[PDB]
Parts: structure tokens; C-alpha cells; sequence
């Protein structure tokens, strides 16, 4: 009864608004390193909403109407979902690229730092991010002096706080994919994530 | 370890139907492992 009442209530509008606010707020907060705590708290709150969504998906059937409504809500807020997924996967790929040998031969400073120009050259050589993505990564990576960037701290700073929310999103997407087959809309989200 | 000798030999794809395996491997892994390292490992010349 409570699940039906929530399904027929105005919860989906609040979820869509929260998704938009979360996407934009996390995108803005990722640039500054003095707001990290707030960002962490933001991430925690996001995870809780996903848990609630999972609680709405508990005890359903194949092609259930609740899952269909969840998919409709997701495709109603496609842009925010894509932005969040891009935020996750960009930082996921950044750590892998940092550990690559191409980056190791690209860095020439023996102090453990790297310039912005050489960082951009290494990322362009890797051929995994677009130009705006390079600009966003450069903006998020603070430079202490002479554009020196500590790639190790930059790569390791965004890993731990975003792990739980990413795992929850992956679980939710897997559940929706396995319980709503033959749905072309969800395949785009699956491919993106 | 014995198969490491024919990695850079010019006659590596000899006696086998496909002769462009090294080029495909270069295209597949150059952006990650490094084009120069792949060329040195497989004994290829980019200009040639």
C-alpha cells in the first residue's frame, strides 16, 4: 500500500529536481578544493535517494509498472543523469590515465609536479577526453606555482568520497536493466555508464 | 619467454595467412602503451 501511494504521489517531481540540483552543485563544487567537505556531504545525500529508489524497486516483477515509471522519470531528466555519469567516469578514467606509462614519460619535472601545458599534451596523446573535458579537468586541478600540478593527489582526491554513490547507481541501473528488458531508452544509459 | 624473439623480427607473420597483425596491435594499443614503445617492441618504422 505504501509503495502504491508513493508511486501515485508527487515524489517523481522532487526526485527530478533533486537530480538536477545535485548534478549542477557537484559540477560546480568539483572545481574548488576548499569546499570538498560540502561536496562529500552532497554525495552522501545523493546516495540516500538512490537507496529510497531501491526501496521502491524492492519486491517487483518483470515489466512492473513501478519500474516503468522509474524509467520514465529517468528519461525525463536525461541531461542531469548524463552529466552525473560523465562526472563519475571522467574521474574514473583520470586515475587510470595517471598510472599509464605515457603519462610517466610525459612528466619531466623530478619534483613530482607537472605543468598545465604538458598535462594537456599528455591527455591529448591519450585520446580519451574531449577539449571541454580537458578544460574542466584543468580547472579542477589547482596549481600551486608555475602551473605545477600534483597529479597523484588530484587523482586520489575524488576517488573515496564518490565510491558509494557510484556503486549504488551501478546497482540501480543493473536492477532496472534486468527487470525492464526490451526497453531501448535504458540501453543509452547502460552504454553511457 | 621463447616467443619474445620473433616480436621484432621482420618475418614475424611469415607462414601465416595474416601479415598485418602488428599494424592492428599498434593501432589498438598505441594511444595507451605509447606508439614509440610499440614500434620499438615490434620493430616497425612509422615513416616506412
Amino acid at each position: 500500500g505504501n509503495q502504491q501511494s508513493l508511486a501515485h504521489s508527487r515524489l517523481w517531481d522532487a526526485v527530478v529536481g533533486f537530480l538536477h540540483v545535485f548534478a549542477h552543485m557537484m559540477m560546480k563544487l568539483a572545481q574548488d578544493s576548499s569546499q570538498i567537505e560540502l561536496l562529500k556531504e552532497l554525495l552522501d545525500l545523493q546516495k540516500d535517494m538512490v537507496v529510497m529508489l531501491l526501496s521502491l524497486l524492492e519486491g517487483n516483477v518483470v515489466n512492473g509498472m513501478i519500474a516503468r515509471q522509474m524509467v520514465d522519470m529517468l528519461v525525463e531528466s536525461s541531461s542531469n543523469v548524463e552529466m552525473i555519469l560523465k562526472f563519475f567516469d571522467m574521474f574514473l578514467k583520470l586515475k587510470d590515465i595517471v598510472g599509464s606509462e605515457a603519462f610517466q614519460d610525459y612528466v619531466t619535472d623530478p619534483r613530482g609536479l607537472i605543468s598545465k601545458k604538458d598535462f594537456q599534451k599528455a591527455m591529448d596523446s591519450q585520446k580519451q577526453f574531449t577539449g571541454p573535458e580537458i578544460q574542466f579537468l584543468l580547472s579542477c586541478s589547482e596549481a600551486d606555482e608555475n602551473e605545477m600540478i600534483n597529479f597523484e593527489e588530484f587523482a586520489n582526491r575524488f576517488q573515496e568520497p564518490a565510491r558509494d554513490i557510484g556503486f549504488n547507481v551501478a546497482v540501480l541501473l543493473t536492477n532496472l536493466s534486468e527487470h525492464v528488458p526490451h526497453d531501448p531508452r535504458l540501453r543509452n544509459f547502460l552504454e553511457l555508464a | 619467454q621463447w616467443d619474445r624473439l620473433v616480436l621484432n623480427t621482420p618475418s614475424f607473420p611469415s607462414n601465416y595467412w595474416d601479415k598485418f597483425v602488428k599494424r592492428k596491435v599498434l593501432d589498438k594499443h598505441g594511444d595507451i602503451f605509447g606508439r614509440e614503445r610499440i614500434a620499438e617492441l615490434l620493430g616497425m618504422d612509422l615513416a616506412s
